[PDB]
């Protein structure tokens, strides 16, 4: 189910809670909010405050707020207090471009990965009514490419260009409560390196990280066509699968055992992580039908995979966007019937 | 640019938004006689060979609409004086053309309806129709002595080269 | 006049990326006499299996890397044109990736018909290892 | 063909492996977006340069990065006339290097032509079409050089016969 | 050296080629090439007057509105310009070529590539034609009035350009184009002769409209007084043109009447022939000078230079000067009437300069420029082409005031 | 065109216009035109001492001293006669035409005035062809420096006449293209056997020019025409001179035309490459 | 002002 | 306490509002046209040239159309350019105390307002605008007039250099006619190169710097290597025939001429302001050149102590209304403190520079 929005690339996308409006950035300094007028999409809103190329959009569902970060070293929080969206400037205190942004699960903080070898965790202060940032910078040696939050609103995963996937603690005592015990560790101050992986000799840039539903498993994809899963309960063991495809740029933990990743091969792929610690490739999810241009729905590289359904507890549909300018919605119940032997 | 009439005085009648100027016509009409040797028909004949090439004209006075109508009727006359042999045949054809009924300002098919205004009532319409008929008849009578030559039985080619050229891309007949 | 813009101050940085190698040697290169004994007996598949063991991926000196590349290139040049595919299919995935690294290293030193058989080796290794083995050749921090 | 098809197959496979680019702002300069295979400012962002050779004289060199890739081609030059026709063709196409969006104005040393493909060209064009364009370029350069050599020889034959005819 | 440079001025209708230091061009040929439509077959072509009417050849015009369209035809045109007409060995002679106004630097690089990499010239200067027309206007005035600031009215066989030049440099944002030149005038004269006269063969109707225009045309002060002159005393003014038929040779005589003054009238009334354009030429010159900066407008009003073959009518500069004076005094009277604050602005002298070498003004300016010994200090040599590249011919330095 | 013309176009056009205006009976106009031709010669057509009824055509060559030693003045007196006058200042050979004294057939004098450089050049060929026809062997060779760094050697033997051009190519691309053209000139025996024998030597002089101080370099070619008595006798002497005095300009003209044709083919291939590259966009489909 | 005219040809 | 009004007397725009305002309430350009209006700018490089036009603009701000306030019941904070002569400083105080009679007058230097907008009190402000470039060190909230340096290169000279560079590429531009078009080209495309040898190699060998611009008459021009060569006149003044040292060497000279204990506070608090400091890559180039100068002329060669030299040049992303935000912050923290603001009692009794500010 593919819909062609533009001919320009889509850098990032974000859905709201009802999955009725989608925010895109069509490879420029603007955000376009599209809503579905019945059975077709129309351009509802247009947000323009960045004077640089926008690299990250996220949408907090319950508070219903849109955070954007761009290449102009800036971040804006957009709120719909009236019919027009209003921005609020975030002081990031970075000197390089911001590359990624993600909301916390409780929607009280957000994390920005930038090219200044920092991670900016920002929280809102109502004393002067603006956003204050704190920096995680001690083990990171290059540009952070991807971020993902733990379900307990404290731990934070980060992949970067120094061939390492790290788990930090982003506990801020001004907003959060005391965290409980996790298999990743017990002592959690701010900016503390809980764990670090990525040592395989032939290091590649970590393009995408994803925590599990329980949060005890972490998956990441790298530029050397590898997908790795670290389990914290089983003595923090890392299982790495070397794929025979093009590198994957985004990853998502669909269930406790299934992980869907997509990338430069223009096709989403499914991997299974067994409880014994074995990562196996299952199938591509874009098998073309035969009735007797590329043979995929996406003509270019898929850059983002998100969950269109009700997230990691129960996932049935997932949405992919990419450089070809189209958005695809994939349903698991059709793919388990079209492809024989597929049970996820 | 184009050429305008210089025969407008404040002691002149105004019919519609046009002008009612005196002429030396032997035919009867509501226009008065003129003691002077220059009239609106003679001025339009004197200015036709320059004004026929123009495709934009600006109304400056009230006699300019009269000059436009006489210029359009001269362009109608040369389209019918092309196919003739002698001067008397041309006089009969111009008397036949002057008795015909052309569209007045107000009827559809008449050009420049944005500039020309409607007559006020029936009597002013009759006065305007008789004035235009007298203008048409004296226009044909004055043109018949200048199209042909003393070396007769031949209309001159210096007047018959303006048949396919229309003032402001507009024509009375169509 | 200026005499100060000719110094690259980015080399003397405290936050510059260092590779941070663990060290060691990886048991240097392969054994010359063992792979020569496998070559003299006609066991080309066993010579391929012996020649791919213990690469110098941790050594700093170029001489062991050049010796290992010459050994693997001497094995690959001495192969036939029919038993390449069964020799490639006997290997696992790490052997296919190391074979692809050795093929892309041996492409830089042509000698008569060496490249004409290295293209066939590249075709068989691409068919049995996919496009990702070339990406693991490109993204290797420590190379053969 | 004898050994042209496996050579172009290996070059096509390495170009598919190397043209996986993404947008990347600079780490050293604020608000700059440079091709990192040209500025060489960070060693972590560079891939290993690879070479594909058909014989001792005919080879390509692919060196990739996070957001750019340089592809340098050395063409087959059998004799002097093919050498000067190849040099004239490379000067002719590199003089028009603003119409080719993926072409360098100067080659790297030891190679005849050199493409620089950035992430913007991968965004506004299909990348498999770019790989097919590089393979199509590597065939059509040799075809046009051989045709120009045959045309020069035929023209020289006609000119010599026309001058010696009139005596 | 001792050998003079070659000056080639390629226009849309006529190419003027010759050697430097001469008053007149050696060849003025039509700018067309007849080709045959593998082997030596690209050399089977003709240019110039031999390319007009050939039975087995097709005639192409490579230059449209000054811009070169086909570069292979332009290269073969330069081949037969150099080796057949000029008979110059191109490795010994410096070359001066001309370019249309607002020419792109890519076209200059293509011309430099053709000149250096195919003919191996020792040097090449690509000159702006307005500066050459301003230089050719210097041989009518005194030695203290030789400046490089003025307005150039370049009217050839294409679009008529109004070009302001300040201190030898062209103000590119104030150049205006009028779509009336000699082809439009000969089309209007052809339509008038088709409407009036008979006996003209249809395969010569463009030719006899040309010779009427070049020999019998002038401009007039007033149209109505001129029509009264032609109607009253119509034996002194109406002339006879005699021509020979191409097939079945017979002398035909036609009466040349009203199209003598209605020919060049479409410069001053462009709605007579062109439907889209209606602004007269004096309004275009007034608009061009009024769009210029205020510290240069009075030198532009004081020095207006006519150039091109379509400015070669009788009293054309006189009527242009009269219309420009009567449209530049109207603004001063309107400023004195609408304000009325006793400001009293200074009166403006409008001077249109007509000289002897007005037809080949661009070639005469190039010939006077290339005969100076400083011309070899301004060219781009082949050594600079091999060292730097083709980017040296993007900029050409403007010559200083000399002779 | 393939063969280069012998007659100068400017002389023929200017004298044809002047003689047509003289035959029409109109008033003469002033002419002052200086121009050039191949091999660095200069021409000047003027009015001597301001008189518009006289037209003077003067030619200056840098190598007239070598031609004057081989009887150029006798040939110029024979082929022009009364039109040959004293030379102008700075010019070598001058011709004078009076508009009041013209023949009825004015085409022949115009055609002879257009061949002024050929009639200057032809005297050494006429002298050595008469040397070969009469059997006068053992004469010295004729060395003519027709350019600054290019040379011409004429020698007469018992049964052949040897003409050697020593020519310099400016660029190495012209060296390779000229080697291709001269290699096809060597195998020119397919068009029968009545052609003269053409020999080529790259970077080295021939063995007959070994005692002479010839030039040795990487850009220097030596071209030998061997002419037989079928190309030497008076039935075909002038056609042989007309073909052989323009050969260097013919060769460099065809080298430059070959490079322009190469530019045409590269333009077509570049246009095809840009169309293939612009088809790859999703916007232009 | 006007400048008359010449009834001749070039 | 009342409402404390604030107004910016900038060269380009006038912004006025009240104390504690996060945004400027009334922003408008300083256009005063006489009749089809003859607009004359009364401000040239921060110096008033037409005082009657500035008085009419002040009447427009104080009138009912924009602010609608009493002239004698408010406190006003004004702005002053650096290196201002004392005659204009006396003249503006005499105008505001005679012709309007405001109760609170406090004219502030724009460098300390730029540092107050970031919440700082000690640092160096590099202010480059349209006319001139100032470098102002400010210690403990007070400017140092014996250390303020002036460089006569700004955006007008960079625009003139870009016109001279685009003339060498073959495009017909005029200095007096096409100034605003090349100014828009400079604002859209120009940037400061980091390494000039690397940038020239990139411009000479690749085509990645070539960008197309559409002129108002419809022509499309291509700007290539001129995008970094035009702002290089700030660092190499001999390209525009100015006998100087450049901005980075002048900054190094004015920090190294200060006190020994105050160099470390100055080196970490360098603030860029003005419209001509918005080029991409300028703080990285300034940090690189200052580290090269500190290596050459302080450490005398060794690189082991270069890592101990800490330099942080922080440009704010909110640079549009920085001076008015600093004036609003200063008026907010001194809303009840009327001892700092000059009053009419000192104005009647011999106001000598508003009692030394
Ligand atoms: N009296 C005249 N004498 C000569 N040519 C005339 C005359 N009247 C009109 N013309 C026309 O002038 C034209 C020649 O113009 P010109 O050669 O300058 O044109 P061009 O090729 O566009 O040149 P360029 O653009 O270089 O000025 C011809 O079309 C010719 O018919
Ligand atoms: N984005 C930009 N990039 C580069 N230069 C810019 C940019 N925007 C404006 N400029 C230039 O900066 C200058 C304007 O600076 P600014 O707005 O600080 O002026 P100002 O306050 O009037 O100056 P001053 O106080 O020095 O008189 C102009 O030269 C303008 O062209
Ligand atoms: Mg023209
Ligand atoms: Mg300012």
């Amino acid at each position: 189910s593919l819909h062609q929005f533009l001919l320009e690339p889509i850098t990032c996308h974000a859905w709201n809670r009802d999955r009725t409006q989608i925010a895109l950035s069509p490879n420029n300094h603007e955000v376009h909010i599209y809503k579905k007028n019945g059975g077709q999409w129309v351009k509802a809103h247009e947000l323009k405050e960045h004077n640089g190329h926008i690299t990250g959009i996220d949408w907090a569902p319950k508070s219903d707020r849109i955070v954007t970060c761009g290449a102009d070293r800036n971040a804006y929080v957009w709120s719909q207090k009236d019919g027009v969206w209003k921005p609020t400037l975030v002081i990031l205190r970075i000197n390089r471009a911001a590359t990624f942004v993600k909301w916390s699960p409780l929607e009280n903080k957000f994390a920005v990965g930038s090219g200044a070898r920092l991670i900016s965790v920002c929280y809102f202060e109502s004393e002067n009514d603006w956003w204050v940032s704190k920096h995680i910078k001690k083990p990171i040696r290059s540009t952070v490419l991807s971020l993902d939050w733990h379900p307990n609103n404290v731990l934070l995963a980060a992949g970067s260009c120094d061939f390492k996937c790290r788990v930090f603690s982003a506990y801020i005592k001004e907003v959060d409560e005391k965290p409980a015990s996790t298999p990743w560790g017990s002592k959690m101050p701010f900016g503390q390196l809980m764990s670090e992986f990525g040592g395989s000799g032939t290091g590649g840039w970590v393009h995408g990280v994803s925590f599990s539903a329980s949060g005890s498993r972490l998956a990441w994809v790298s530029h050397d066509s590898t997908v790795s899963v670290a389990d914290a309960s089983k003595s923090v063991q890392v299982s790495t699968l070397k794929t025979e495809f093009l590198p994957l740029l985004s990853v998502s933990f669909v269930s406790e055992n299934s992980v869907v990743a997509a990338g430069h091969d223009c096709c989403p792929m499914l991997f299974n992580y067994d409880d014994r610690g074995c990562l196996t490739f299952v199938s591509k999810l874009d098998i073309p039908k035969q009735s007797i241009a590329l043979e995929t729905l996406h003509q270019n590289s898929i850059t983002q995979v998100s969950i269109y359904e009700v997230d990691k507890q129960d996932c049935r549909k997932f949405c992919t966007t990419g450089i070809d300018g189209a958005m695809t919605i994939w349903d698991f119940k059709t793919l388990e019937s079209s492809i024989q032997g597929l049970r996820i | 640019p184009a050429y305008h009439s210089s025969l407008m005085d404040p002691d002149t009648k105004l019919i519609g938004n046009m002008a009612l100027l005196p002429i030396r016509s032997q035919f009867k009409g509501p226009a008065p006689r003129e003691t002077k040797d220059t009239d609106i028909v003679d001025e339009a004949i004197y200015y036709f060979k320059a004004n026929v090439f123009f495709k934009n004209y600006e109304i400056k006075n009230e006699a300019d609409r009269t000059l436009i109508y006489i210029t359009l009727y001269i362009s109608e006359c040369l389209k019918k004086l092309q196919k003739c042999n002698s001067k008397s045949q041309g006089e009969k054809e111009m008397y036949t053309l002057g008795i015909t009924n052309f569209p007045i300002p107000g009827e559809p098919g008449f050009p420049l309806n944005a500039i020309y205004a409607k007559p006020a009532n029936k009597q002013e319409d009759e006065v305007m129709r008789a004035y235009l008929q007298q203008l048409r008849q004296e226009t044909g009578l004055r043109l018949c002595e200048k199209v042909f030559d003393p070396q007769n039985d031949k209309p001159s080619k210096w007047w018959t080269c303006f048949v396919k050229r229309q003032f402001m891309n507009k024509s009375l007949s169509g | 006049s200026a005499r100060f813009r000719k110094v690259d101050v980015d080399e003397y940085d405290e936050n510059k990326f260092v590779d941070e190698e663990d060290g060691g040697d990886g048991q240097a290169g392969p054994d010359e006499g063992e792979v020569d004994s496998c070559l003299r007996q006609g066991n080309m598949t066993a010579a391929l299996q012996a020649a791919l063991k213990n690469p110098p991926i941790n050594t700093k000196s170029q001489a062991v890397k050049d010796r290992a590349g010459s050994i693997v290139l001497k094995v690959l040049i001495s192969f036939k044109a029919n038993d390449i595919e069964k020799a490639v299919q006997s290997l696992d995935k790490n052997g296919v990736d190391l074979l692809m690294k050795y093929i892309y290293k041996g492409f830089e030193s042509p000698s008569d018909n060496s490249s004409a058989v290295l293209l066939q080796w590249h075709e068989k290794a691409l068919a049995a290892g996919g496009v990702g083995s070339i990406v693991r050749v490109l993204t290797a921090r420590k190379t053969v | 063909t004898a050994t042209l098809r496996p050579y172009l197959s290996a070059v096509r496979a390495t170009l598919q492996a190397a043209l996986c680019l993404e947008n990347f702002s600079s780490q050293v300069v604020e608000r700059h977006n440079k091709p990192e295979v040209e500025v060489r400012s960070s060693k972590e962002l560079l891939l290993q340069p690879v070479t594909i050779s058909r014989n001792e004289k005919e080879k390509v060199l692919i060196e990739g990065s996070i957001n750019s890739v340089r592809v340098s081609i050395a063409v087959k030059q059998a004799d002097e006339i093919e050498k000067i026709l190849c040099h004239k063709f490379m000067r002719f196409m590199m003089m028009r290097a603003e119409n080719f969006f993926i072409l360098r104005r100067k080659p790297v040393e030891g190679y005849d032509i050199s493409f620089l493909i950035t992430n913007f060209h991968t965004e506004q064009m299909y990348k498999h079409k770019l790989v097919d364009f590089v393979i199509h370029f590597m065939e059509e350069i040799d075809k046009e050089i051989s045709e120009m050599k045959l045309s020069v020889n035929a023209r020289a034959r006609i000119v010599a016969e026309e001058f010696l005819k009139n005596f | 050296g001792r050998l003079p440079a070659c000056v080639v001025d390629c226009g849309t209708g006529y190419t003027k080629l010759g050697y430097a230091g001469n008053t007149e061009p050696q060849f003025i040929i039509p700018s067309c090439i007849a080709i045959k439509e593998k082997g030596v077959d690209d050399l089977d072509f003709f240019i110039g007057d031999e390319a007009i009417e050939k039975p087995t050849y097709a005639t192409k015009w490579p230059i449209r509105h000054g811009i070169v369209e086909d570069w292979d035809l332009m290269e073969r045109f330069m081949e037969q310009v150099i080796f057949k007409y000029l008979r110059a060995e191109p490795e010994d002679h410096y070359f001066l070529l001309t370019e249309p106004p607002l020419n792109t630097p890519e076209n200059r690089e293509y011309t430099a590539e053709i000149m250096f990499e195919s003919f191996n010239v020792p040097g090449l200067y690509i000159a702006v034609q307005a500066v050459l027309a301003l230089a050719a206007s210097w041989t009518s005035r005194q030695v203290g009035e030789r400046t490089l600031t003025g307005t150039v009215i370049d009217s050839g066989d294409g679009v008529t350009h109004v070009i302001p030049v300040a201190e030898g440099y062209v103000i590119g944002s104030c150049i205006k184009h009028i779509p009336i030149a000699g082809r439009d005038i000969t089309y209007f004269i052809q339509q008038l002769l088709r409407d009036r006269e008979v006996g003209i063969p249809p395969e010569q109707s463009l030719e006899t409209a040309k010779a009427v225009k070049e020999r019998y045309s002038y401009v007039c002060p007033d149209l109505v007084k001129e029509f009264n002159k032609y109607d009253t005393d119509g034996s002194k003014w109406i002339k006879q043109y005699t021509g020979i038929n191409a097939i079945s040779k017979k002398e035909f005589s036609i009466d040349v009447g009203y199209e003598r003054f209605l020919g060049p009238e479409i410069f001053f009334h462009p709605e007579f022939a062109n439907p889209d354009f209606t602004q007269p030429i004096s309004e275009v010159v007034d608009e061009v000078i009024q769009n210029c900066p205020i510290d240069v407008r009075r030198p532009l009003y004081k020095n207006i230079v006519l150039s091109g073959g379509s400015t070669m009518f009788r009293d054309f500069g006189r009527r242009l000067q009269r219309d420009l004076k009567r449209t530049v005094d109207a603004r001063l009277k309107l400023s004195e009437e609408l304000s009325g604050g006793r400001l009293k602005p200074k009166p403006i002298d409008v001077q249109v300069i007509t000289h002897h070498m007005q037809r080949y003004a661009v070639w005469f300016g190039g010939s006077m420029l290339a005969s100076t010994p400083e011309f070899y200090q301004v060219c781009h040599t082949k050594k600079d082409y091999e060292e730097i590249g083709p980017s040296i011919c993007r900029h050409n330095p403007v010559f200083g005031v000399m002779s | 065109m393939i063969l280069l013309e012998v007659n100068n176009r400017i002389i023929e056009e200017t004298l044809a216009l002047k003689f047509e205006n003289a035959a029409a009976g109109n008033k003469p106009e002033a002419v002052e035109v200086t121009f050039a031709d191949f091999d660095g010669v200069l021409y000047h057509i003027s009015n001597p001492n301001g008189d518009k009824t006289k037209v003077m055509v003067s030619i200056s060559l840098k190598f007239y001293k070598e031609l004057q030693a081989h009887g150029a003045d006798e040939l110029l007196k024979r082929v022009y006669g009364s039109y040959l006058v004293n030379p102008e200042s700075g010019y070598n050979v001058s011709l004078l035409y009076d508009l009041e004294n013209l023949p009825a057939s004015k085409d022949s004098i115009v055609h002879q005035a257009g061949m002024l450089k050929r009639n200057c050049f032809a005297s050494v060929f006429e002298k050595y062809f008469q040397f070969q026809e009469e059997g006068k062997e053992g004469e010295n060779r004729a060395v003519i420096h027709y350019r600054d760094d290019e040379t011409m050697y004429v020698e007469s033997k018992k049964d052949r006449v040897t003409v050697v051009f020593s020519t310099v190519f400016k660029d190495d691309d012209d060296v390779v293209i000229g080697k291709v053209f001269m290699q096809e000139f060597k195998e020119g025996r397919r068009a029968s056997h009545t052609a003269p024998q053409v020999l080529f030597s790259h970077r080295e002089p021939p063995l007959e020019l070994k005692d002479t101080d010839a030039a040795v370099g990487d850009n220097i070619g030596y071209i030998t025409f061997v002419l037989f008595p079928r190309h030497t006798n008076a039935s075909a002497r002038d056609n042989t001179i007309n073909l052989i005095h323009t050969f260097r300009d013919y060769l460099h003209y065809h080298i430059k035309c070959s490079k322009a044709y190469i530019h045409t083919r590269m333009r077509a291939k570049t246009s095809d490459f840009l169309k293939v590259l612009n088809r790859a966009r999703p916007d232009a489909e | 002002d006007d400048w008359e005219t010449d009834p001749d040809f070039v | 306490g009342r409402k404390v009004v604030v107004c910016d007397n900038g060269t380009g725009f006038v912004k006025c509002g009240y104390a504690g305002s996060n945004f400027p309430e009334h922003i408008f350009p300083a256009l005063v046209g006489r009749p089809m209006l003859e607009v004359n700018y009364p401000m040239e490089n921060g110096i008033v040239r037409n005082w009657d036009d500035m008085k009419h603009l002040w009447d427009y701000t104080f009138g009912p159309e924009k602010l609608n306030i009493d002239t004698r019941n408010c406190k006003i904070l004004l702005t002053e350019p650096p290196m201002n002569p004392t005659k204009n400083r006396e003249k503006i105080v005499e105008v505001m105390f005679e012709t309007y009679q405001f109760s609170g007058v406090y004219v502030a230097i724009q460098a300390v307002l730029t540092l107050y907008a970031q919440g700082l009190l000690t640092g160096v402000v590099v202010d480059s605008g349209d006319g001139v470039t100032h470098i102002c060190p400010v210690y403990e909230g007070f400017s140092l007039p014996h250390l303020t340096r002036r460089l006569d290169i700004a955006g007008r000279d960079i625009t003139r250099y870009l016109i001279k560079l685009l003339l060498l590429r073959g495009y017909a531009f005029n200095h007096s006619a096409d100034f605003e078009t090349v100014r828009m080209i400079k604002e859209k495309l120009c940037y400061v190169g980091y390494n000039i040898e690397q940038e020239q190699k990139l411009a000479l060998e690749t085509t990645v710097l070539v960008e197309s611009y559409t002129l108002p008459d419809g022509r499309i021009i291509k700007v290539g290597g001129e995008r970094f060569e035009a702002p290089e006149a700030l660092f190499q003044p001999h390209l525009i025939n100015v006998e100087g040292v450049g901005v980075a060497e002048l900054l190094f000279n004015t920090i190294q001429a200060a006190d020994i204990d105050t160099r470390s506070e100055f080196y970490k608090h360098i603030v860029l302001s003005g419209g001509s400091t918005m080029y991409p890559g300028l703080p990285s180039r300034l940090e690189r050149e200052l580290k090269q100068l500190y290596l050459e002329r302080v450490l005398k060669g060794d690189v082991e102590k270069l890592s101990k030299f800490k330099i942080r040049i922080e440009d704010p992303p909110r640079r549009k209304h920085m001076v008015f935000l600093g004036g609003a912050v200063l008026a907010d923290i001194m809303k009840d403190k009327d001892n700092f603001w000059m009053t009419r009692q000192e104005y009647q009794e011999k106001g000598v520079r508003v009692l030394e500010k």
